[PDB]
């Protein structure tokens, strides 16, 4: 019994492990995303602005 | 469970170096956006 729940334990901890790491590159990818949306507001803001002046 | 993470852990530092360039662009234009703001700025100040 030790070792059997043991081992599922440890599979256990290393599927939630698992879980959590398997969303760095999707984090990576919606920073990259959020930096280009960023950059599109104040692009258009910067456009706008020096077309006003 | 460690392959799992090492072959989940590559493949970042390719977003990583995507997004370093990508945001020198978003830094670079939007410096030269200011300028030429800036610059119209002046052109309006002189003539007034």
């Amino acid at each position: 019994k030790e070792a059997r729940a043991e081992e599922g334990t440890q599979q256990r901890m290393y599927e939630f492990e698992q879980k959590q790491l398997k969303e760095k590159i999707n984090n990576l990818k919606q920073k990259t995303d959020t930096e280009n949306m960023v950059h599109e507001q104040l692009r258009n803001f910067l456009i706008e602005k020096e077309d006003q002046i | 469970h460690l392959a799992k993470k090492d072959k989940l852990d590559k493949e970042l530092q390719k977003l990583e170096d995507d997004f370093a360039k990508l945001k020198q662009d978003h830094a670079n234009d939007e410096t030269k956006l200011k300028t030429n703001k800036r610059q119209q700025q002046n052109s309006l100040a002189d003539n007034i």
